[PDB]
């Protein structure tokens, strides 16, 4: 999907 | 005192592309904005200068900001590792916007994004702090070479950046 994560980078 | 203005110079494989330059909002966010700041002038020993643009998704965002381990796992803060989302006061309403990129809750680090369509989605989890004032353009150019799932085709990198103002 649109998410800006830093470690488990998800759809 | 007026809000600090900073720069990055992008390179394209060791080309230089151009530079983009940021306003950070230390009147509203004055920790948030002061950790992006000392990382771009390098002052703490340390910062974002030679790292790479690790994830860019065409119509949504450019993310950077992993200057220790290189691969979008790493970064820190010149706090110590993480701190705490210090508001939400502003959202991510249009292109340029710069915002933390995070792992939940009070897990910010060194990484950021800069937004190229308003995200809204992300409003209230990710503290938004500075936006682009000049070189929307190369942000723009720096698109073209992202792709859905995020890999570049081409190594994007801030070949230089510290502060102007």
């Amino acid at each position: 999907x649109l998410l800006v994560t830093v470690g488990l980078v998800l759809a | 005192m007026v809000n600090p203005t900073v720069f990055f110079d992008i390179a394209v494989d060791g080309e230089p592309l151009g530079r983009v330059s940021f306003e950070l909002f230390a009147d509203k966010v004055p920790k948030t904005a002061e950790n992006f700041r000392a990382l771009s002038t390098g002052e703490k020993g340390f910062g974002y200068k030679g790292s790479c643009f690790h994830r860019i998704i065409p119509g949504f965002m450019c993310q950077g900001g992993d200057f220790t381990r290189h691969n979008g796992t790493g970064g820190k803060s010149i706090y110590g590792e993480k701190f705490e989302d210090e508001n939400f006061i502003l959202k991510h309403t249009g292109p340029g916007i710069l915002s933390m990129a995070n792992a939940g809750p009070n897990t910010n680090g060194s990484q950021f994004f800069i937004c190229t369509a308003k995200t809204e989605w992300l409003d209230g989890k990710h503290v938004v702090f500075g936006k682009v004032k000049e070189g929307m353009n190369i942000v723009e150019a720096m698109e073209r070479f992202g792709s859905r799932n995020g890999k570049t085709s081409k190594k994007i990198t801030i070949a230089d950046c510290g502060q102007l103002e």
